[PDB]
RNA sequence: AGCUGCUCCCUAGCAUGCUACUACCGC
RNA sequence: GCGGUAGUAGCAUGCUAGGGAGCAG
């Protein structure tokens, strides 16, 4: 008993042949049941054929006779068609108003989130109906991610390595943390908590979150929770105040911040302001100086991820009084130094999937890039707070698509606030990179980022690009070019120093036989943020929509503050790059 | 029901047999309006009696539908509703030896037991800061569920017993302040 | 009712009444295509409404011997669990002891209540107050029917775990007190 | 109440005329009705003109009246075909396909399983249809081999000869061990338990399975058990595998099942594989080999 | 989570009955 | 002009079945 999804007028309906069964008014779901195949309709009671063994399952066969609802053969003569008028019969009938366009509607209910017009048509549609657009799209994926194989162990053959079978009949996932597993303990009663592990070949290597001793037989699965729908749209509307209202400012500021305190000038006179958060400015330090800015207000630090509040965590050590502060995760290793579960503290520093609800002053949202419309919405579910900060920057990195196969999806309609980012701007940005010298940050300037970034110290010749064709092998959810680490092969000779430039790929599994062959550690290219080195070297080794995107590889490039390795086989980059290059080997 | 197609038929009927009554000119010329009217009342009450039949069939299963929404959406809501009265009448009620533990409990002042109604028997009232000691607790004595009691044993968190004499407002700020204050009625 | 060989007899019969209708001709055409009408009436009379009732005929009998499918399905059902649950719990009884009681009797009909009685290997006290709890249950060896039996896992109301140390005289006031004391047959 | 035998819809009519009860539906069951002699229909009631003393057992003359099955003259004014559409009145009426070849599964219900063709049949016919061609197979011949005379012992001649009589009417099965026999003793409350004997002519060899002394007027039987229907078909589907899916190999062999391991090396790998067995080459020492290879 | 007994309300069905309208049939 | 039968609609009574609720021992 609620409202329906487009005329939201009161009703009682809910499409039963549809994904997430919601709530549709009389005609409005009429205009539903005859414009998709969704030909189920479920009121406060079910809209099936009651007399016995009977299998009809489209509202039009149905007509009502008595206290029930009968198919053509089995009604009496006193009947009643429940389709009539061009709206089914349903409580709170003269209250609907009906949807002019309803085929939008319609389109999400049958989408199946496989083009990037779907995702497209995710953003495009209204308010709670692309709310809902998230909801289906979520939904659909978790009913997807245990449709694979359960990942059962034969064989214990060593240290970080284990043998694998496979249930037959339904797919092997990808070897990647992307898809994290989770494993309990089979006995003779049931099955009891192993942990989240994610699994690669060897032999399997298994990644596991904790210690652990495994044996024969054991198997995980990729668990879904009970995704529950949201309740507010995806952020509040803007609007101007005169003033910084309920805010008292500050008496003296520190040097660090002053870049950043003409910054929070504006931010404190509206709710919201999305934050054109270029990698690596000082980003958790913009988050910081809020609190700098004003002390006694309540700082919400949240991200997407674990590994990206405890950035802002880290920063929280040395600028916040912990006296002050708060670590909100449930019962996954993280910083725990912080007072875990106090709810009403000034500082908090948690993760979407566990932040409790409150009400607190200023939010700062790290990575509002890797979200999608659903947890930037349920966060306003959260919190209405005072004034909204939205750290993070769609030209870094997207969450990773499963369901997304044919065409990418463009910087704007990653979620909504991807929208005004680059269609009003950004209201705010940091323009000192504090990382970057001025071979990479003049090159990003002139990538997509408006010709914005300007230098910070020094063209340190040290970053290479070097063009190559190569060959590509791949064979199940990976790509492996031997000849490109037949390049590093030789370039890392007569260099007694670069041994320590950490090797970053956009496959793991090819820098795993890599580092089988040279040693160097590991980097994903999907989730690399967080972490920043001097030397990194890394080859794109594809041409397709993989890491020839601008995004994608523009966090690859930018986490290197003195000098970096891209061995670019690609025409997309070359005469958009300019590095130094060298001859080949 | 006037607005069903038959109806147009059965009035052009009656005017055309108010026409011949009127002029009242043959004996079978009418009656055909015997046979073409007497018939014009049979698919006209017999379109007109089931509709009619339909509409109060419609509203019989609504009502019933609407009963069993509210049966389902009241049931689901009692751990709320039941505490909304509750108070609603405790606040009708107007008692004083209530509305003293009432707002005592909204600032702290929680028992840790069930209030003994005896002139013996014990009582702990826990109280967590000094602003509210200053009302309940003077002296010796103790006032409670608008009784007399007796403080005999204040103590602080940490389990250490803390004397009388010690509390007050320069020195509070260096005990354990969820006090524990057993007493005795008078 | 369309697809009886009377539609196509009054469809012919009307289409001839309002073709000659149309051409007028005669009195006795009327005549003749009225008490044609007025035949060819009874023949969607019966052709189209007692065949209107064979249906709810059989439609109630097909109803009626579904029902009874399932009615007789549910006592298939209902045997299975009755002789799964006898042939569980017997499991339980058989000891030597019983064969060893029955065995001595004059004609082997031995009373039901002497069965668990020198049968049985564990009893359940249930004691009120400490009182009772001290005549009938101190120590950790006490004797009842005639045997010696010894205490483990006592219990209270809440049913948690309460040790022996604990059931003093003035302790006794802090528990719940329908006290389940259970003991084994000692040997 | 299940699925039919050609058609695998959901009936509840079993043929009461055939041999083993199977299920049948609507379009399926008459089809039955008609191309066989199987005239006798069993739906979750039986199907016979239930007026007081009738004998008609064919559908075709019953015809619904009331609440029952009635023949011609028994029955109301007020009745109904059974037989209609081609198709006779049973539960899940319009959830019924039908066969396009029934003649394969009336052969099999027709079937004496007597001459070479009826075994071709048995084979050639689909899944359970030759199943139902075993089922019925076995349950001919233990209706069978009961109906032979019944070796009652007349006299002790000594150890290991006696002498047999058969009681009139039906004959001898043969001198061998193909018809084991079963015996129990006669006494004055029933017959208890000799067990299983096989006899042939001395006077009367008797082969019994086990040492007892007999006496004048103990009696043997062909005993039969009791045929339940099957669920699995002959042999699951083939699959083959890319490897060797759940097993652990082997460390180290032994030299006598080298020439069987490269063959455990194929069977391991996929589902099921038929064994050409030519007599004594090693043959449970080949399954043997299957243990040694796998031994968990 | 028992055995009865009385009473109200709703719906369904059959049968009966009553009344009205139409058709057929002779008288 | 009558009767009878076949129909259709309306109405009443009653009996059975199904559901809801209340009182008394
Ligand atoms: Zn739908
Ligand atoms: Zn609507
Ligand atoms: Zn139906
Ligand atoms: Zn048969
Ligand atoms: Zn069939
Ligand atoms: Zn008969």
């Amino acid at each position: 008993v609620g409202a329906c999804v487009l005329c939201n007028s009161q009703t009682s309906l809910r499409c039963g042949a549809c994904i997430r069964r919601p709530f549709l008014c009389c005609k409005c779901c009429y205009d539903h049941v005859i414009s998709t195949s969704h030909k189920l309709v479920l009121s406060v009671n079910p809209y099936v054929c009651n007399a016995p063994g009977c299998d009809v399952t489209d509202v039009t066969q149905l007509y009502l006779g008595g206290m029930s609802y009968y198919c053509k053969s089995h009604k009496p003569p006193i009947s009643f068609p429940l389709c009539a008028n061009g709206q089914v019969f349903g409580l709170y009938k003269n209250t609907c108003v009906g949807s002019d366009n309803v085929t939008d509607f319609n389109a999400i209910a049958t989408c199946d989130w496989t083009n990037a017009g779907d995702y497209i048509l995710a953003n495009t549609c209204t308010e709670r109906l692309k709310l809902f657009a998230a909801e289906t799209l979520k939904a659909t994926e978790e009913t997807f991610k245990l449709s694979y194989g359960i990942a059962t162990v034969r064989e214990v053959l060593s240290d970080r390595e284990l043998h694998l079978s496979w249930e037959v009949g339904k797919p092997r996932p990808p070897l990647n943390r992307n898809y994290v597993f989770t494993g309990y303990r089979v006995t003779k009663n049931s099955k009891v908590q192993i942990g989240e592990y994610t699994f690669e070949k060897g032999a399997v290597v298994y990644r596991g979150t904790t210690t652990y001793k495994l044996n024969v037989g054991d198997y995980f699965v990729l668990t879904s929770h009970t995704v529950m729908p949201l309740s507010a749209p995806t952020l509040v509307p803007q609007e101007h105040y005169v003033r910084i209202t309920g805010l008292y400012p500050t008496l003296n500021i520190s040097d660090e911040f002053s870049s950043n305190v003409a910054n929070y000038q504006k931010v404190g006179m509206q709710k919201y302001s999305t934050l054109q958060g270029p990698p690596g400015t000082g980003k958790s330090h913009f988050a910081i100086g809020l609190a700098l800015y004003y002390p006694s207000a309540r700082i919400v630090y949240t991200a997407c991820s674990h590994a990206a509040v405890d950035a802002l965590c880290e920063k929280a050590l040395k600028y916040l009084p912990i006296d002050k502060c708060s670590r909100i995760i449930p019962a996954v290793e993280c910083f725990d130094k912080f007072k875990v579960n106090s709810t009403l503290e000034q500082y908090v520093f948690c993760t979407v999937n566990a932040l409790p609800e409150t009400t607190a002053d200023i939010v700062v949202f790290d990575e509002i890039s890797m979200a999608t419309n659903y947890d930037l919405s349920v966060v306003n579910a959260r919190l209405r707070a005072k004034h909204y900060v939205y750290i993070g920057d769609p030209a870094q990195l997207p969450a990773p698509r499963t369901l997304l196969t044919k065409g990418t999806l463009e910087p704007e309609y990653f979620n909504s606030v991807c929208r005004l980012m680059k269609t009003i701007g950004p209201d705010m940005f940091l323009g000192t990179c504090r990382r970057c010298p001025a071979e990479i940050v003049d090159t990003v300037s002139a990538l997509v980022y408006d010709n914005k970034l300007k230098a910070h110290k020094d063209k340190s010749a040290q970053c290479f690009k070097m063009f190559y064709k190569g060959v590509i092998t791949h064979d199940v959810s990976s790509a492996i070019n031997r000849p490109q680490i037949g390049v590093v092969r030789e370039f890392l000779t007569r260099n007694p120093a670069w041994r320590k430039a950490v090797f970053i790929s956009p496959y793991n599994s090819q820098n795993a036989v890599a580092s089988k062959i040279l040693g160097l550690p590991t980097q994903t290219v999907d989730s690399s943020q967080g972490s920043e080195y001097d030397y990194v070297i890394f080859t794109q080794t594809t041409e397709t929509a993989h890491s020839c995107n601008v995004n994608r590889f523009n966090v690859a490039i930018t986490r290197a503050k003195v000098g970096i390795l891209c061995i670019m086989s690609d025409r997309d980059l070359y005469d958009k790059l300019q590095f130094t290059s060298l001859e080949i080997p | 029901f006037s607005s069903l197609p038959s109806y147009a038929a059965f009035a052009t009927a009656q005017e055309a047999y108010e026409q011949a009554v009127a002029n009242g000119d043959s004996e079978v010329v009418l009656k055909k309006l015997k046979k073409s009217l007497n018939v014009a009342k049979s698919e006209f009450d017999r379109d007109a009696a089931m509709q009619r039949k339909l509409e109060k069939m419609a509203d019989q299963a609504m009502t019933q539908m609407y009963k069993q929404a509210r049966s389902e959406d009241k049931r689901a809501k009692v751990t709320s509703a039941m505490q909304t009265m509750l108070f609603t009448m405790l606040r009708k009620l107007d008692n004083d030896a209530l509305n003293n533990i009432i707002n005592n409990a909204r600032d702290g002042c929680v028992p840790l037991n069930i209030i003994p109604l005896t002139t013996a028997a014990k009582l702990m009232v826990v109280i967590p800061d000094y602003n509210t000691y200053k009302n309940t607790c003077d002296g010796t004595t103790f006032t409670y569920a608008s009784a007399l009691w007796e403080i005999q044993q204040v103590v602080d968190a940490d389990s250490k017993i803390v004397q009388l004499s010690e509390i007050s407002m320069d020195n509070s700020p260096n005990l354990a302040w969820p006090l524990i204050v057993t007493a005795l009625r008078a």
